[PDB]
């Protein structure tokens, strides 16, 4: 019935719309961003434990046969 | 199993972190067994205009 | 994920909340000097019915 | 820029 | 320590789990992209891979909205006696005025 | 595997400076009628 | 039909209020329209 | 010079707060 | 007799399809930091190595 106007907000930083950073701590928001561990035996373990891909496998056997014919034709 | 589940939880409180278990809320059956509170909270956030 | 990273995470979390508390104190001293600043939480009501 | 890809680029992302 | 056995390092066991999840996700994204890009694949599995690509590019947005609703749901149940068990409310030691009021209650009856 | 005395020493300050809820000076004009009607709202 | 020509604000604890529906707070606050003792106080009259 | 009240179509005091992902 | 020619009540018309905003109190919504990353993470270096 008798409405009033909020005058003006002198906003301090981090109290604002779009005042959020990737560097901020996720206290809540339980989903995490995890550090990729680049270790060479763990690289071999990741190469072994990855399942497959069909075009990758066919192009692997294609490139392997092409490299085999390459090393067998560059010798004589 | 109670010695492990009350050791990592004993580290989460002492570190100061909080929240849900990350590996529990990552699946889809969590949001199907908690179908009741999500229809409340989605309407509360949408009607207030924060969604 | 070792100790030397798990404490450096906690140093890059406490220093955030100390600046957050500095902001929280400045937004209190602003309104105590009769200047209507916004807080960490939103402004609560408007002139509609509640004050 | 090839027309095999121009028909699919706006398909995969409508923006 | 030599007679003691060696142990599985958990801090690297988690990392090659999340990283394997991300690698399988990237391989599935690059696999559902190729199924629509060629023209020899049938239209019953050319549009289905398109919506499977849509659902895979929409994953961190789903994580964002899912995280947001769950953060608000967790804020519903913060009650200041869970997080603050050493809350001091109020107390009052017994004054002489209490005994005077008691004696007045027994005198005026 | 950690030195948890130092971890708890820092986590005490983290829990102290954590934004859990409003403090007494930053509550604003507390309206008792709004609280009394929100308690009957049977929300959570 | 009249288009919306004003800003409408109800408080947040009145989120439950929906037209063509009777909430439980309306029953527990005004019970005389829902105890079928007087035929001139029906929930249709209350909704009207 | 007119001045709009807070009960005007489009002149509310409750501003639309944006989510962090947007 | 055709409908809408039948006699109807003289009342204020319906305000059912009106959009309402809500006055939510101060401590209802939590403080939110950490903007989420909508963009998918890229693993070009891992598959390159």
């Amino acid at each position: 019935v008798d409405s009033k106007l909020l005058p003006k907000n002198i906003e301090p930083p981090l109290t604002s719309q779009y005042s959020t950073r990737h560097d901020a701590p996720r206290g809540l928001f339980p989903f995490e961003s995890y550090k990729p561990s680049v270790q060479l035996p763990d690289m071999a373990k990741l190469k072994k434990m990855m399942n497959t891909s069909d075009s990758e496998s066919t192009l692997y056997k294609y490139l392997k046969e092409s490299k085999r014919k390459y090393d067998e034709i560059t010798h004589p | 199993n109670e010695c492990i589940a009350s050791t990592s939880n004993a580290l989460k409180v002492l570190s100061g972190d909080e929240g849900y278990n990350e590996d529990m809320v990552r699946r889809a059956n969590f949001y199907k067994e908690n179908e009741a509170m999500l229809r409340e909270n989605i309407e509360v956030i949408l009607s207030n205009g924060r969604m | 994920f070792s100790n030397k990273e798990y404490i450096s995470r906690l140093w890059h979390t406490l220093k955030y909340y100390q600046d957050l508390k500095n902001t929280r104190m400045k937004s209190i001293t602003s309104t105590s000097q009769k200047i209507p600043s916004a807080s960490i939480w939103g402004n609560g009501y408007s002139g509609y019915g509640n004050g | 820029l090839s027309t095999n890809l121009i028909s699919k680029i706006s398909l995969l992302r409508p923006s | 320590p030599g007679v003691l056995p060696v142990g599985i390092d958990t801090h690297t066991a988690t990392d090659i789990y999340q990283t394997l999840i991300a690698l399988n996700l990237d391989t599935t994204v690059n696999d559902c992209l190729d199924k629509l890009l060629n023209d020899e694949c049938t239209e019953s599995t050319r549009e289905n891979a398109l919506y499977d690509y849509y659902a895979l590019q929409l994953l961190p947005l789903q994580k964002a909205v899912r995280g947001h609703v769950l953060q608000f749901e967790w804020h519903q149940n913060s009650l200041l006696t869970n997080t603050h068990p050493n809350f001091l409310s109020k107390i009052r030691n017994i004054n002489v005025q209490d005994a005077l009021l008691t004696n007045q209650l027994y005198k005026n009856h | 595997g950690y030195d948890i005395n130092y971890i708890s020493k820092i986590g005490e300050k983290i829990d102290s400076n954590k934004p859990i809820f409003l403090f007494a000076p930053e509550l604003g004009a507390i309206n008792l009628h709004a609280l009394s009607m929100s308690l009957q709202s049977k929300n959570l | 039909e009249i288009p919306q020509a004003h800003e409408i604000v109800i408080p947040s604890y009145s989120k439950w209020f929906n037209l063509e529906k009777i909430h439980s707070i309306e029953v527990q606050s005004l019970p005389e329209f829902f105890t079928n003792r007087i035929p001139s106080k029906t929930p249709e009259v209350y909704m009207r | 010079k007119r001045v709009p009240n807070p009960n005007f179509l489009g002149n509310c005091n409750i501003k639309d707060f944006k989510p962090p992902y947007i």
